[PDB]
């Protein structure tokens, strides 16, 4: 996660895809519907 | 570049929510309780207590990647050529070869 | 105006929004889903809980938008769509719930527009914009003479060649101005829609209604009520609760102005 | 603001001096601004409340009866304290609760 290569696919194609992130569901504001999570941003946009 | 994929919520009230584990790529779901969520009409339903609420999210691919991604490579041996100027008998001639 | 007819069977949304212009959030017709800068020369798509284009009889107008007002659509002109980050935004083009603007660098953004009641309203998000470095030099314009170098843009095409988002039909829709109380009981007002009533005073008559009933011995402060006639569907937002464990589908929008290949 | 030249009270309308004597104008008209078009999020007579971005001056204006433009300008350092241990420039949809003062609409 956070590092170059944290998502893959063999393929441009492929539907194979290897992702590690850390995704971490929380808990929503008090009196709001919304859907908060913790994830590491994209390594591939740091990369660039 | 991944993009997360967050259904709507499911909120449900006097009673508690439940999820399954999925085969996505990176995947998780979690049931919060004691929830009382708000519409912009009023609260969401009738219930004020022993509510639930179920999140959930996976990892995929986004649309950008036909356009914009990095290709990792393994490389092995490399074939040479060269693209030659001879000068024969008074002729500048150029000649493409390995 | 081929392309605009999958909004015929969907309308706008109302949502959360972290801060209404206030320095205070509320429930609004302007909200922001997500904010997509792929492309590398800078341009920003935006995902609206409005739509553009598409008017309240679902026919096409490019100068206008239509909005959720309460429980139903308006109209309002598409010349008071404004988007801001550090200073206004130069909009390129618009359609359905996705917005293409060129911003100047800045830490939030903006979007926002005048109602049918000449009444402004916005929505403010977080989000870093400071488009990449295209080549060895760090310029803040296009110049009139120099290189041409590989870059990726939005098109103005809504062909939106698989790209789409998930609609489906909305959740019952809490009002509690339905629940008026007359002589001393309540009356959960129709208004013209299906309601659905529960009240904490041994209502066994609990259930839908399509008709104004009163409800004996039983005050506002015991009932919730809202409307379950919805016709139309919405866009599977994560800020929208869903009917059930189980989700409706129905539709899936295009999404316009794909990423392409551009010097 | 709020209070026209007949001492009536307007909440659309402001008073302003000319010459000799108090003439009307749209309260509409009203701007604050330092680095960027700020917000006003409330006036009553002398008083103005505004949420203004960062910068290091500060004006105000109107519109006179006659169409003509009015501002003044002063120099004025605008830089919020930094409430928590983050620095923020927008209220998040999700976070924590702390301590902080406000001008109320009383």
């Amino acid at each position: 996660p956070g590092q170059f290569g944290d998502i893959q696919s063999r393929t441009p194609e492929s539907k194979d895809v290897y992702a590690n992130t850390q995704l971490v569901l929380q808990r929503p504001a008090a009196g709001t519907v919304h859907v908060p999570y913790s994830q590491a941003p994209s390594g591939f946009k740091y990369w660039l | 570049e991944y993009k997360t994929v967050i259904p709507s919520p499911y909120v449900k009230c006097c009673g508690t929510a439940e999820c399954k584990d999925k085969n996505l790529p990176d995947y998780s779901c979690k049931v919060f309780t004691g929830v009382y969520p708000f519409m912009w009409g009023g609260a969401y339903c009738f219930c004020d207590a022993e509510n639930t609420q179920l999140s959930e999210a996976h990892v995929e691919k986004s649309e950008s990647c036909k356009t914009e991604f990095a290709s990792a490579y393994r490389a092995h041996t490399a074939s040479a050529s060269a693209k030659l100027r001879v000068l024969y008998q008074g002729n500048n001639i150029t000649v493409t070869a390995y | 105006k081929d392309n605009f007819n999958v909004y015929k069977a969907t309308r706008p949304y109302l949502a959360h929004c972290p801060d209404c212009g206030e320095g205070h959030s509320c429930h609004s017709p302007v909200a922001l889903e997500r904010i997509r800068n792929e492309a590398t020369d800078g341009t920003l798509k935006i995902q609206v809980s409005l739509q553009i284009g598409i008017k309240t009889d679902d026919s096409h107008d490019w100068t206008k938008l239509r909005y959720m007002d309460n429980h139903m659509p308006a109209d309002a002109e598409r010349a008071g769509l404004f988007v801001r980050t550090s200073a206004p935004c130069t909009i390129t083009g618009t359609m359905g719930h996705f917005i293409l603007a060129r911003c100047p660098k800045g830490e939030t953004l903006t979007v926002g527009f005048t109602d049918s009641r000449k009444i402004s309203h916005s929505c403010t998000h977080p989000f870093h914009h400071d488009p990449p470095v295209i080549g060895r030099e760090k310029f803040h314009s296009r110049p009139q003479h120099g290189k041409e170098l590989p870059c990726s843009t939005y098109v103005q095409s809504t062909a939106a060649t698989t790209e789409e988002i998930e609609v489906h039909m909305p959740p019952d829709t809490p009002d509690r101005t339905l629940m008026s109380q007359q002589s001393g009981n309540v009356k959960i007002t129709v208004n013209g829609q299906t309601v659905r009533y529960k009240c904490n005073c041994g209502g066994s008559n609990e259930g839908l209604t399509t008709t104004d009933k009163v409800i004996n011995n039983c005050k506002v402060d015991q009932c919730h009520a809202a409307v379950t006639n919805h016709k139309k569907w919405q866009y599977n937002s994560p800020l929208v609760p869903r009917n059930a464990e189980l989700g409706d589908r129905k539709g899936k929008i295009h999404i316009p102005f794909p990423l392409a290949n551009v010097t």
